[PDB]
C-alpha cells in the first residue's frame, strides 16, 4: 500500500548549514549532530521574473588573474565552466 | 460549467476527455484551476474519440487526473492597440510590469491566415545605418526582413540594440520587440535602458523568458506577430524586433514527440518547415501597412548547415552572417562579409558606385582567404609583389569594416561612432583605389569616417 | 664560387618541393581516412537515433 | 552556487527517463533537458530591494540579494556539438 | 512452487502465486536436466512474474519447469577459507580441491561505506616503472586504472605491479578475472603456485567463456571477499582483470529485461551500475584497499560512454596507447594523459613536480612540431625547435624499460628503477647534459648510467 | 581448425539480429557479438592429461590434447582499429 502525502518536497534551509555536509534530502552525512534551520523551503520554484530583477554592478572576486582580468563575473551572472577532463 | 477531464498528464502534455458532440476544435483554449491557479491549455490534436491533447500554458505541476476543464470556444485571444505600447506582457497579454490593467478596447487571436498573393507590396525604399559594414555589404528597404545569424556570444544582442537605436529612434512609427526564449536579466536590461531614454511610449514588450514551460517559448513568438499585424492592419509603418527564432523552433521539438510525432532528421519534429513559413510568411508587408522586421537567428554549434537555420536562411530579404572567427580574432561587429548579402545589393536599385565597391571588396577579401594556409605553410617570402600588394590592401579593408558602437562602449571603454553610407563609400573606394596605401593597418581600426583615419593616421 | 652556389640552391630546392610533393599526398590519403569513417559513423548514429525514436 | 557537474545530472534525468519509456531525442536525451537547466540556472539572479521588502515582509530594507552561479559541464575531445553544451 | 514462462535467451520469466514472489535479488534454483542452475532476481513484473538472470548455461530450460525460491541472495564464502583457492562466480570451488571450509558466507549485493567511515591518505607507493611513478604515481589506498585498446599492454603491465608492488606489501590479496582468456588464468595461477605466493592471493575466476550472467556478478564476489579482508583491519591489494566485461555484460542482457536503449546501446543504468560497483572499493578508516584495474576501451575510443564515465572514478590513470606500441615503446605509456591526483609539489615535491611538467611541456612542444615537419620536414625548422625534436625523441626513448614479466618476448634482463634515479635521469635529459648522446642508447635501458654505457658499444 | 572468415560470421550473425528487432549497437553489431567470437575461439585449448583421463574414462592414460585455431578477418584499408577487428 501507498499513501498520498499531498505535499512537494521540501529542503531544511537557514544559517545553520554553512559547514555542514548534507545530502540531497537535507540528511547530515558529516556526523557532526543534526542541523539548525531556519524552516524549510521548497525544491522546485520559479524564478523572479523581469519587473523583479536588477542589474548586475558588482564584482565577485575568484582571485585568478586569467579569470578576473579577462572574463569577470559578477554577483548575479551564471559563468560556465567548460573543457575536458 | 465544466465539460471535459483530464485523463493524462505525462510532462508538460495534458489530455482530456470530452463528451462526444461538442468536442473542443484544434488551435482552442481551455480552462482548468490548477488549486488557485488559472491554468491556460491550447488543444493541438482531435485524436481518437472524444479526447483531445493539449499543452499547458503554464506549470504543469500541481495536476491530478480527472480534474474539470472548462472549454472556451476561441483561440487564445491578446489586447491589439494603443493600450499595449509601454506595457510588458506575457504570451497570453497578461500585464507583468504591476502597473495594472492594460485597459485594452479590442482583443485578436494569435492563430490568423498570412496575406493573399495579391495583397504583397513591392518596396525597394533602403534604410540607412551607422553599421559600415551592414550598409555596405548588406543594405535593406523599409519593409524587408533582416536576419542576424551568428552562435552563441558572436554579437547578435549587441548588434540588435545597436540598430535598435539607430533606426527606431528616426522611425516614428510605433515598435513591437518580442523577447521569445531571452535570458530575463537582458530583457530587464532593456526594460531599463528604453525607460531611461524616453523611447518607451511607442514600442510594446512580448517577452516570452527560458524558464517558462515551452508551450508559452511556444506560442509567444505570435503574440508578437498579432500585435505588430493590428500595426499594420491601421495602416502604419512597424519594426518588429525578434529575439531568437531558433527557441520556437526549439520549443517545438521539445514538446513534438510527446504529442506522438515520428523524429525527423536530427531529431526535429517533422513539422519543422511548416512551422517556420506559418509564422515568418505572416511578416510582411502588404498594401495597406509594412512591417520591418529584424530577428536574431541562433546557429546550433556554429553549423550554417544545420536545418534550422538552413531552412530560415530561404525567407529573409538580407542575412547578416556573423561568424565566431571573426569575433575570436576580435574584429567587431563580427560580420563574414563573403558570406552575407542583400537582395537590394543591385546596381540599378543601389548607386552603381556602391555596387561597384562591393564588387570590388568582396573580390580582394575572397583572393586573401585562399593565400592565407599558403603563406601559413610555405611563408609570406613565397609570395609575389602583387600578390604582397594585395594581401595589404586586404588586411586593410578587413579592418576598415569594424566600429565601434555607442551601445558596445561598456564593454571597450570608447565613443561610440556613427557612419553615413556615402562616407563609407568613399572610404573604401578610396582604399581599393590606394589613395591610403602608405597609411598603416590601425589607421584603419576602429574608426569613423576616413576623414578620421587619416586624423589618427596622423596622431599615429 | 657564387654561380656554383646559386645552381646548387636551386638543386637542392627542386628535392625538397618534390620531397613536399609526396609527403602532401600522403596526407591526403590518411586524412581521407579518417573522413570516410567518419562520415559512415554519422550515417550509422542517425538512422539508430530515428528508428530508435520512431519506437 | 557551484553546481558540480551538471553532465552527470543530465545523465541521470536520461536514465529516469528512459526507465519510464518516455520518448528519446537526439543521443536519447529526452527533449526538456533544456527546460531542466533552463529553469534551474534562470533562478540565479540579482533581484531589486523592492522584492526584498516584499519578500521579507519590510524587516530588511535597503538592499539587494543575489545568487551567483557557476556551472561546470565536460565535453568529450572538445566537441562542443554535443547536445547538453 | 514456481513456473518458467518465458526462456530468451540468457532472461528467464518465472511465474509465481501472488503472495510468495521473491524479492528483486534473490536467488532461485532449478534442475536443468541433470544440472541444477540458479537464476537471480531482477525485476518484479506485474502479476508475480519475475525477470531473473542465468547463473549458467540457458540452453535445455522447457518452459513450465518448475523452479524452487531460495530465500536469499547469492552467498559466498570469505575469509581465511577462501584463501589458497580458485572459485567460481557462485562461491563455488573451481580448483579440483575439496570444499572451502568457511566460517561466514555474505551476500554480495552489500553498500558502499558512509562519508564519515573513509579515509583519505597520500602515503606515497613507489613502483619499478619510471614512466608510472614519474608522471603519474599513485599512494597506499587509491585506484589506479590502466586504459587502452586491444594489445596494447594492460595485462602485461599488471602483471610487472603485482610483481613489483608486492615486495613492499605483506598482507593478503584478491584477484578477480572478468570476461578474460581462461589461459591467462591458468598461466597465473601456475605462477602463483610455483613462487609459493599463492598462500596470501586469493583468486575469483569468472572469465570469457561464460553466459553473461557469470560474467555480470562475478566482479562483486570479487570485492565481497576483499570487504570482507578490509574489514578485518587488514590492507588488501585488489587486482581486476578487466573491468569493461562488467559493463558489457549488462550492455548484453539489458535488452531483454526490456529496458530502452540508451547512446550507442548501453544500457540506460551505465552510470548507476558503475558507480553501485566503484564505490564499495575504498579505504575506510578500518582498513584499505589499494586496487588495479586494467580498462579497455572500445575501438581504440577513449570518447566512448564506457570508459568516459569510468575516468572520474580513479585517482591514478594511465593510458597505454597504440601508436607508442607501434614504434616499439613498451611499456606504451601516453604521457600527455596519464596523471595523478598525487602529482602536487605539497605531497610529491617540487623536484618531482617540476621534472614532471618539464617533460610534459617538451613533448607537447614536439606534438606542435611534427604537423610541419610532416609536409615540410626537419630543415625548415628554427635551430631551438630543432633542439627541443632532438631531447623529445630522447624522453620518448628513456620512458621505455625493460619487465621482469617480458623477458619471454624480448630477450632482454629486467631492470627495477628508482625513483631518486629517474628524476635524475630525466632533469639531465631536460636541462641537456646528455646531449651528446646518440637516442638509440636511451631505448630499452633502466638507469640513465645504464645509456652511456650502450652508448659507449653504440 | 581454420575459420575462413570471422568477419562474415559477423554479418551473417548481424543479419539474424537485425531480422529479430534487437537493439543495434557500434557499427550495427549487436551488443553480443563479443560473446558470439568469444565462445567459438575459447574452444581452443590444451588440456592436461587429468581431464583426458577423466573425459575418456581412462582408456586414454598421459596424454594431452590440443586445438589449434587461426582465424581469418578481413579489415577495410588496413585499419586494425575497427570494432570487429
Ligand atoms: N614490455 C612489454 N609490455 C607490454 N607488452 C609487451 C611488452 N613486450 C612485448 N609486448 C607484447 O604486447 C603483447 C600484448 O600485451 P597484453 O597481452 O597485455 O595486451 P593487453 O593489454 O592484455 O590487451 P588485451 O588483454 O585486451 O588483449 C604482449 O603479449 C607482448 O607480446
Ligand atoms: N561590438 C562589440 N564591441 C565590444 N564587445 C562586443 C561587441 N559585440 C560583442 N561583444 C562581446 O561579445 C559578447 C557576446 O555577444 P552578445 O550579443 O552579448 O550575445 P550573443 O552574441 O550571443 O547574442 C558581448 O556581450 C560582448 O561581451
Ligand atoms: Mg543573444
Ligand atoms: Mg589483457
Amino acid at each position: 500500500k501507498v499513501k498520498a502525502t499531498g505535499r512537494i518536497l521540501e529542503v531544511p534551509v537557514g544559517r545553520g548549514l554553512l559547514g555542514r555536509v548534507v545530502n540531497t534530502l537535507g540528511a547530515p552525512i558529516d556526523g557532526k549532530g543534526p542541523l539548525d534551520h531556519d524552516g524549510f523551503s521548497a525544491v522546485e520554484a520559479i524564478a523572479p521574473g523581469v519587473i523583479e530583477r536588477q542589474s548586475v554592478d558588482q564584482p565577485v572576486q575568484t582571485g585568478y588573474k586569467a579569470v578576473d582580468s579577462m572574463i569577470p563575473i559578477g554577483r548575479g551572472q551564471r559563468e560556465l565552466i567548460i573543457g575536458d577532463r | 460549467m465544466a465539460t471535459g477531464k483530464i485523463v493524462q498528464v505525462i510532462g508538460a502534455v495534458v489530455d482530456v476527455e470530452f463528451p462526444q458532440d461538442a468536442v473542443p476544435r484544434v488551435y482552442d483554449a481551455l480552462e482548468v484551476q490548477n488549486g488557485n491557479e488559472r491554468l491556460v491549455l491550447e488543444v493541438q490534436q482531435q485524436l481518437g474519440g472524444g479526447i483531445v491533447r493539449t499543452i499547458a500554458m503554464g506549470s504543469s505541476d500541481g495536476l491530478r487526473r480527472g480534474l474539470d476543464v472548462k472549454d472556451l470556444e476561441h483561440p487564445i485571444e491578446v489586447p491589439v492597440g494603443k493600450a499595449t505600447l509601454g506595457r510588458i506582457m506575457n504570451v497570453l497579454g497578461e500585464p507583468v510590469d504591476m502597473k495594472g490593467e492594460i485597459g485594452e478596447e479590442e482583443r485578436w487571436a494569435i492563430h490568423r491566415a498570412a496575406p493573399s498573393y495579391e495583397e504583397l507590396s513591392n518596396s525597394q525604399e533602403l534604410l540607412e545605418t551607422g553599421i559600415k559594414v551592414i550598409d555596405l555589404m548588406a543594405p535593406f528597404a523599409k519593409g524587408g526582413k533582416v536576419g542576424l545569424f551568428g552562435g552563441a556570444g558572436v554579437g547578435k544582442t549587441v548588434n540588435m540594440m545597436e540598430l535598435i537605436r539607430n533606426i527606431a529612434i528616426e522611425h516614428s512609427g510605433y515598435s513591437v520587440f518580442a523577447g521569445v526564449g531571452e535570458r530575463t536579466r537582458e530583457g530587464n536590461d532593456f526594460y531599463h535602458e528604453m525607460t531611461d531614454s524616453n523611447v518607451i511610449d511607442k514600442v510594446s514588450l512580448v517577452y516570452g523568458q527560458m524558464n517558462e514551460p515551452p508551450g508559452n517559448r511556444l506560442r509567444v513568438a505570435l503574440t508578437g506577430l498579432t500585435m505588430a499585424e493590428k500595426f499594420r492592419d491601421e495602416g502604419r509603418d512597424v519594426l518588429l524586433f525578434v529575439d531568437n527564432i531558433y527557441r520556437y523552433t526549439l520549443a517545438g521539438t521539445e514538446v513534438s514527440a510527446l504529442l506522438g510525432r515520428m523524429p525527423s532528421a536530427v531529431g526535429y519534429q517533422p513539422t519543422l518547415a511548416e512551422e517556420m513559413g506559418v509564422l515568418q510568411e505572416r511578416i510582411t508587408s502588404t498594401k495597406t501597412g509594412s512591417i520591418t522586421s529584424v530577428q536574431a537567428v541562433y546557429v546550433p554549434a556554429d553549423d550554417l548547415t544545420d536545418p534550422s537555420p538552413a531552412t530560415t536562411f530561404a525567407h529573409l530579404d538580407a542575412t547578416v552572417v556573423l561568424s565566431r572567427q571573426i569575433a575570436s580574432l576580435g574584429i567587431y561587429p563580427a560580420v563574414d562579409p563573403l558570406d552575407s548579402t542583400s537582395r537590394q545589393l543591385d546596381p540599378l536599385v543601389v548607386g552603381q558606385e556602391h555596387y561597384d565597391t562591393a564588387r570590388g571588396v568582396q573580390s580582394i577579401l575572397q583572393r586573401y582567404q585562399e593565400l592565407k594556409d599558403i603563406i601559413a605553410i610555405l611563408g609570406m617570402d613565397e609570395l609575389s609583389e602583387e600578390d604582397k600588394l594585395v594581401v595589404a590592401r586586404a588586411r586593410k579593408i578587413q579592418r576598415f569594416l569594424s566600429q565601434p558602437f555607442f551601445v558596445a562602449e561598456v564593454f571597450t571603454g570608447s565613443p561610440g561612432k556613427y557612419v553615413s553610407l556615402k562616407d563609407t563609400i568613399r572610404g573604401f573606394k578610396g582604399i581599393m583605389e590606394g589613395e591610403y596605401d602608405h597609411l598603416p593597418e590601425q589607421a584603419f581600426y576602429m574608426v569613423g569616417s576616413i576623414e578620421e583615419a587619416v586624423e589618427k593616421a596622423k596622431k599615429l | 664560387g657564387v654561380v656554383e652556389n646559386l645552381a646548387s640552391e636551386q638543386a637542392a630546392r627542386m628535392v625538397a618541393m618534390k620531397a613536399a610533393t609526396d609527403n602532401g599526398g600522403s596526407l591526403i590519403k590518411e586524412l581521407q581516412l579518417v573522413y570516410n569513417k567518419a562520415r559512415q559513423a554519422s550515417i550509422t548514429q542517425e538512422l539508430t537515433e530515428i528508428v530508435s525514436g520512431a519506437a | 552556487i557551484i553546481y558540480d557537474d551538471l553532465s552527470k545530472q543530465a545523465v541521470a534525468y536520461r536514465q529516469i527517463s528512459l526507465l519510464l519509456r518516455r520518448p528519446p531525442g537526439r543521443e536519447a536525451f529526452p527533449g526538456d533537458v533544456f527546460y531542466l537547466h533552463s529553469r534551474l540556472l534562470e533562478r540565479a539572479a540579482r533581484v531589486n530591494a523592492e522584492y526584498v521588502e516584499a519578500f521579507t515582509k519590510g524587516e530588511v530594507k535597503g538592499k539587494t540579494g543575489s545568487l551567483t552561479a557557476l556551472p561546470i559541464i565536460e565535453t568529450q575531445a572538445g566537441d562542443v556539438s554535443a547536445f547538453v553544451p
